[PDB]
């Protein structure tokens, strides 16, 4: 069924807008296209399943008919879905841009706040998000390295990666020099391999253990000389001896071998730890 | 609990 | 589009190759996937697009491709695109890793075989070569300072590197010691401030003379007692009078005061001298 596409004008429209009217201009008859003022948009006292142009995603007359239930989508979801050929979205959700269409994420080990914002960001530029983790996530989002959603997403070699993607994602975004996720390099903002990581070790002569701490350092981790509880996640010890094994085991802490160190190192995520016990 | 490193042995 | 992969297998492939013919079968169907032997390789003889493994990228084989025209990558390209989940490159010349990719270089100052072996040694580990020097240039390849490309590089605060950088990403690539080029620390490979310069003083007291014969031989540079015809590339000199300052214009010897040389070493590049001029 027939739908109308509103194009809501104001004193001071971006080129995003212009751009988007433009296409849609080009790619679509005008037969189902209105372009209505700040007056007529305030008074719209219902939806009536039409698809709203707004930019930006604020003032009095956003609010309102994001209160109301509308479907609204920024001008550059517009210009993509136009030049794609492609569906334009669902929008259970305001959408702003479409940089992270095809892309759904989950997140593990992330502060209250900081996981509403990650989901926030990614649902206005198109993405899709999950609680839980399934099939059809593409990227996992992480704070740390670790938890039981963390192993799970890097067993199925997905990509385990920091907020900051999410943040360069829309700024770059808002300064228009990216019109997709995959402009910017997914690398510089991979999760490192022992982010959170407080790694001990025990047995290892003075050259290994320098190259642990070494390695350990690189890759986001800590490093400690000393055994402290409360703080320490993984001793290193290859042989079960010693005072520093048995504290750490009275304390129920990782116990695990050189090889859960330099396998996750060469594997690229922090290895589980059940398969390397002593 | 707080144990201290190996010393260079 | 078609998108053969064609794998060369010989008497002695390395592991690379058996560890790229594992890890390329996770992500399609074997619909697209060969063994070829030299044999049947051999018998081609027109490029069908197609992309091409060989290892390593010397022989038989690899010359009648390569004369050919064909598309061939090694099989760390294969691992490193897998592992990050980015395209392998077009490639018009052959590509044996991505250690340097993402890196976009320009020479100056250097020996017409020492810049082709660069170039050639940059393009087989993945990077791109600009013949001027661009915005999008990530890194600077310099034999002395001084050049117009150098102070432009500089002014844009670009890292300028010696050509041993190169060599240290080959050969440590070799060696299996690292798989991205900032493994290896780039500190260690700078320009010196004061290589290729030749450096007299006058008019200075013995104090000063001693600090700046000192600094410069530190920085790269060459100290020279006596101001020689041709020999010296810069005289600093405070004022403009004396049979030095004379015979080093009329030999056309840079005439430039301490402040281009503490100001040089301050800044960390070699100064533009027109400023300094006296």
């Amino acid at each position: 069924e027939p739908f109308f596409v509103k194009f809501l004008k104001s004193s001071d429209n971006s080129k995003c807008f212009f751009k988007a009217l433009e296409s849609i201009k080009e790619f679509q008859s005008e037969e189902y296209l209105q372009i209505i003022t700040e007056e007529e948009a305030l008074k719209i006292k219902e939806n009536d399943r039409s698809l709203y142009i707004c930019d930006p995603f604020s003032g009095v007359v956003f609010d309102h008919l994001k209160k109301l239930g509308c479907r609204i989508v920024g001008p550059q979801v517009v210009i993509f879905c136009m030049h794609h050929q492609r569906c334009v979205p669902r929008a259970e959700h305001p959408v702003y841009n479409m940089v992270m269409s095809d892309v759904t994420i989950s997140c593990t080990s992330l502060e209250k706040e900081k996981r509403e914002e990650v989901h926030k960001y990614v649902q206005m530029m198109g993405g899709r998000v999950y609680r839980d983790l399934n099939v059809s996530v593409t990227h996992l989002i992480a704070g740390e390295v670790g938890s039981k959603k963390y192993l799970v997403a890097a067993n199925l070699k997905k990509p385990i990666l920091l907020p900051s993607w999410i943040k360069t994602l829309w700024e770059k975004s808002q300064e228009k020099k990216i019109t997709r996720y995959t402009d910017i390099n997914m690398e510089d903002f991979k999760c490192p391999i022992f982010l959170g990581c407080i790694i001990c070790v025990t047995g290892l002569c003075g050259l290994d253990r320098k190259e642990v701490q070494q390695l350990t350092v690189k890759h986001g981790g800590q490093y400690m000389g000393q055994l402290k509880m409360n703080e320490c996640t993984h001793l290193i010890v290859q042989e079960p001896k010693g005072q520093k094994y048995e504290c750490a085991k009275r304390w129920n802490v990782h116990c695990v071998t050189t090889q859960w160190f330099f396998d996750s190192i060469e594997k690229g995520f922090c290895q589980d730890e059940s398969i390397y016990k002593t | 609990e707080e144990i201290p490193e190996t010393p260079c042995e």
